[PDB]
């Protein structure tokens, strides 16, 4: 399905630097099918000097540059950097594996909108080879096309100006750009490592990255949808999903019950393209930090699942002032405020522990992690009396102090694209999207520097829809009880059922 | 000391949001509410009528400075019949400053885990614990709300606690100094609970603090703003309705405003690598002087040796030792990449 | 004195909303309430019948101007059987004018904290305190309500207070002068409390004001309107029902209508950078004349060295200084980026 929007439909209107908008990502593609190849690569060439000397559609000014092999080399070195994922190194891959229907990562979205991401000295020179566009229906960039050396794109660039030798020189040089690459050293602690358990006997340290093909896909589709959009400034105002409206709390009617964990400033921004409850891997990091905390005294705790009951959830765009520390040569100052979303989620937990023994309060309230997702998870002091381990699930859910809440469970219907995810969220009001899992991009190998020395695997967020289930007697507990399951290629926190 | 490529500390003090409830005379609590008024202000700015280099803008005539400009501000105020305002939060002290959360060189890890021990034994935790606790027991997390208030009382419920609730009545008049806090019947048992929480390798001290604050009629409550409306209050949802809050980081910055050990001490600063003053925008403990946290962290070995001696160290070195330990309690990524 | 890119003053006089109540002949108080009526006005505006340059529109015939137009307006008025209407609020003076709330450069911070103390020493606060208190004690926060009213009494309960309460009865007749205020047995005891609230580096003086206003039968009450019905009253929620109020900033503008010292001085204006008159919009103290706050602030070192001398200062200099200190009391951003 393509309404192409060729430039013939965009040349006549106000071409002045509405072309740069057209060829830049986050703005839909432009068709150069067979229409104006020669004239529409002139502009791809003249977008190389993106400063006040810019007035495109000039065959003279473009063949000025296409004859320069210094500019040619300075631009073809840029195609080496068209990262498919931005850490917030060079990482462009296809997110090895394949998720189920109900989960959504970049492996569902087609692989385009891969923008050059490197030093800001050649961001304008990046425009020639690292700009994508659709033609023949194939949506590619001049880094992929001009490799095979025998494209009509090549012979039209010949029409435009060259030495008839760069057609093969630059072609063989483009052949060397290693179309799939993950090369990012992480000893400078730049890649926000986390560690998640895998195979119950080891851990894999992930370093999540932001899917570029999926931050461009959630950004254009969320234009006309303004209930489900939460613009983050990123000072480049990306957009991201939301809940339908405010989180309402209807009643929700061994087993270790945490009665009312209240989080204060957890990051609502679950995935780089989602603003809702914190990621379930964050909830799972919480409950497995709890398990590991108790493992210091009772070395066979082993929580195998947990049931989250979100009583209250309040997403808000607070400031999160930057750090005043600027160890530069001059004075110190404070950078701008990143404009980070934060949720204040009061939630409960019902850990399906394999430990039917007295686990008395003083070691329960201690050895209880003090942060959910950069938040301050705290059980009230008088809610310490409700930390009780029951045998059956019914009386455990009966025993939760607050009644108005919702149980969290995946939404098993298809989630191929955002269009499939919005059309499921405009019918289901408070169905909330959240980072649930991690789609790996590498085979987890032992990297030089890693969090806690485990193997390292650069992953990306897996967004899944998250339901509400009022716990009636005819309810499957395997749907309420989440658990982290490690498939070879992606690593998800999905309900015991699904 | 050479700083390793990464040296982070999980924060010891862990505060929560300061939630505001209105306590009515029939003693039912209802969370405060804030509504966004719109104001017709004047043309007060100097940017409106004065050009760069102090020369009046000649387009900004008297007719033009007349027109008021619209400013949307969030007004939050004690309701009319409200008996008082109850400001509740909870802070957990823990011993997350013993070992660094992360480090790559086992030399600097050892020289800091030994440094914290030498500090604890030589110059007891009773000096940082007392200063962290005085900001909790006198309403200091109530940043500006206590400014214009008849009276505010701090009741306080520690978790690892057997006795009764510990109260501080009329902090404006009774508890005005450190000695007036020591005279409390429970003060010793609480400063020692904090200094234990910092000592025991996996112990913590949870305080639920609750300040009954008697604002005058219709008095304006001042919760934390958000960076730009014109005054956006940072809020949460309590009992299903949105209520303004003093954020968790604002309160953690209130508790850690203990650092007066900087050159030419005037009044306490919030602990940080460079003593930065939001009041007077410039920053004390600049790296120019030898009081920036990195400069006194590079001297951690010398502090080890000056504490290991049998003779008590100087006061000026014990102040830098205090600031070092307080900056460690604050946590953070003490690195240089 | 060049203006620093960060220089703010927090306001010292914090007033609250003026809650309205109707006192019934059985001495029971029910908060006032308004309702949106709908009026049938006439085609009144000159824009309807006349074009620009004063030319009658050919379409606006005698039948077009004939059609009345509907107009929704909030209407508040004293109910029928009401004894009178009570008006409660609380205004707190504080000494937040001593040192700037933000001032990046210490030169202009010290030359201002010295300016204010030299002011206090040579020219006492009994000139600004008296004018600020006269607007409290004579109904001025009761903006238009006191215009058509039989009587209005200001009861006044100071907070750091010891004896009885301070009542001003029938201000229309008794208290019509500054001397009529000074004749009060408690007036000086209140002016001294205010000037102590301005002098002490931390002190404050909260007043709770309460006006019993005797309007005629069904008399219209004029509460503050909101910024963009044709007249939407600004209101709060008293006892669970919406009650029209005079906003906090309207009341603040009322208490701070003391700026009578300016060129062509006729009536007291609201203190402001460029003294604006809402009556005739064009602002006196335009940056053209040197009565602009920024122009008399650029000359702050001059004022320091002038009223540091032994001589009694001139009246022009002391008026400029009065306006300066009043505009610091108002607070705000005295900066230019």
């Amino acid at each position: 399905m393509q309404t192409l929007k060729e430039l013939i439909a965009s040349n006549p209107d106000d071409l002045t630097t509405e072309l740069k908008r057209a060829f830049r990502p986050l703005t839909p593609h432009i068709a150069i099918d067979g229409n104006e190849l020669d004239a529409l690569t002139i502009l791809v060439n003249l977008t190389d000097k993106t400063d006040d000397q810019k007035d495109l559609l000039d065959r003279a000014k473009c063949k000025q540059k296409l004859r320069d092999e210094k500019w040619w080399a300075s631009c073809i070195n840029c195609v080496n950097y068209r990262q498919s994922h931005n850490p917030k190194g060079v990482i462009r891959t296809q997110a090895l594996g394949e998720l189920p229907s109900f989960l959504l990562s970049s492996s569902k979205i087609p692989p385009y909108h891969w923008s050059y991401s490197h030093d800001s000295k050649y961001v304008n020179k990046s425009a020639f080879l690292t700009n994508e566009f659709c033609w023949d229906g194939e949506i590619s960039c001049l880094g992929e096309l001009l490799k095979d050396a025998d494209h009509p794109l090549w012979n039209t660039l010949k029409k435009l100006g060259c030495s008839q030798k760069t057609c093969k020189a630059m072609a063989k040089q483009l052949a060397d750009i290693t179309l799939t690459t993950i090369n990012v050293t992480l000893a400078p602690n730049y890649l926000t490592q986390i560690s998640l358990p895998d195979s119950d006997t080891s851990y894999i340290s992930l370093s999540p990255v932001a899917s570029l093909s999926m931050q461009s896909h959630f950004h254009q589709r969320l234009q006309d949808e303004n209930r489900h959009s939460a613009i983050t400034r990123f000072s480049g105002a990306f957009r991201m999903l939301k809940s339908g409206a405010k989180f309402s709390s209807p009643p929700h009617h061994s087993f270790l019950v945490l009665p009312n964990i209240r989080v204060c400033g957890a990051t609502a921004l679950s995935s780089p393209v989602t603003v809702g409850i914190p990621s379930l891997t964050a909830f799972f990091g919480f409950v497995h930090a709890f398990e590991r905390n108790i493992n210091r005294t009772t070395s066979s705790f082993r929580v195998e699942s947990f049931a989250i009951c979100v009583h209250q959830l309040h997403v808000e765009k607070r400031g999160l002032t930057a750090e005043f520390v600027e160890k530069g040569d001059g004075t110190i100052s404070a950078p701008a405020t990143r404009d980070d979303w934060q949720c204040d989620v009061v939630f409960s937990l019902i850990l399906n522990t394999n430990f039917a023994q007295h686990i008395d309060q003083d070691t329960l309230v201690t050895s209880l992690p003090k942060r959910l997702a950069r938040g301050s998870a705290k059980i009230a002091i008088d809610d310490f009396k409700h930390i009780n381990s029951f045998s059956t699930l019914e009386t455990a859910i009966e025993s939760l102090p607050i009644e108005a809440g919702r149980w969290l469970s995946l939404y098993a219907q298809s989630n191929n694209n955002l269009s499939d995810l919005l059309a499921a969220m405009t019918e289901d009001h408070q169905l909330m999207a959240s980072c649930v899992g991690y789609h790996l991009l590498e085979e987890p190998k032992d990297k030089p520097n890693s969090l806690r020395g485990y193997k390292h695997a650069i992953a990306e967020c897996i967004i899944g829809l998250i339901n509400s289930i009022t716990f009636s007697s005819e309810t499957d507990p395997n749907t309420i009880f989440w658990s982290l399951k490690n498939y070879q290629n992606y690593l998800v926190v999905q309900p015991r059922s699904i | 000391l050479k700083l390793p490529t990464n040296l982070a500390y999980e924060r010891s003090i862990d505060p929560s949001d300061v939630c505001f409830f209105v306590v009515w005379p029939d003693d039912r609590k209802t969370p405060l509410t804030y509504n966004s008024r719109t104001l017709l202000g004047q043309m007060e700015a100097a940017s409106l009528a004065y050009d760069v280099s102090g020369q009046p803008i000649k387009s900004a005539t008297a007719e033009a400075l007349a027109q008021g400009n619209p400013h949307q501000v969030d007004f939050c105020h004690v309701p009319y019949g409200a008996s008082h305002i109850e400001c509740s939060f909870s802070v957990s002290f823990s011993s997350e400053l013993r070992q660094p959360y992360k480090c790559n060189s086992s030399k600097v890890k050892q020289t800091l885990v030994q440094l914290v021990e030498l500090y604890e034994t030589k110059i007891g935790w009773t000096e940082l614990a007392t200063r962290y606790l005085m900001n909790i027991c006198n309403g200091k997390w109530l940043w500006k709300n206590t400014r214009k208030a008849y009276c505010w009382n701090i009741v306080l419920t520690p978790w690892p606690w057997n006795g009764e609730k510990v109260g501080f009545e009329d902090i404006r008049t009774n508890y005005t100094s450190r000695q007036d806090f020591k005279n409390n019947k429970n003060w010793s048992a609480i400063v020692e609970m904090i200094k234990t929480a910092f000592s025991s390798t996996d112990g913590l001290a949870i305080f639920e603090v609750r300040a009954t604050l008697h604002l005058p009629t219709n008095a304006m409550v001042r919760p934390s703003q958000v960076f730009t409306n014109s005054r956006v209050f940072q809020s949460t949802t309590i009992d299903g309705e949105r209520s303004p809050i003093l954020g968790a980081f604002k309160t953690g910055a209130a508790i850690a405003t203990i650092d007066d050990w900087y050159p030419e001490a005037t009044e306490p600063l919030r602990v940080g690598r460079f003593g930065v003053h939001r009041e007077d925008v410039t920053c004390y403990r600049h790296p120019s002087t030898g009081k920036d946290f990195f400069s006194i962290l590079q001297q951690a070995e010398h502090y080890i040796e000056v504490l290991s001696a049998n003779k008590t160290p100087a006061q000026e070195t014990i102040n830098d030792m205090h600031f070092l330990m307080a900056n460690l309690i604050k946590g953070g990524m003490f690195q240089h990449k």
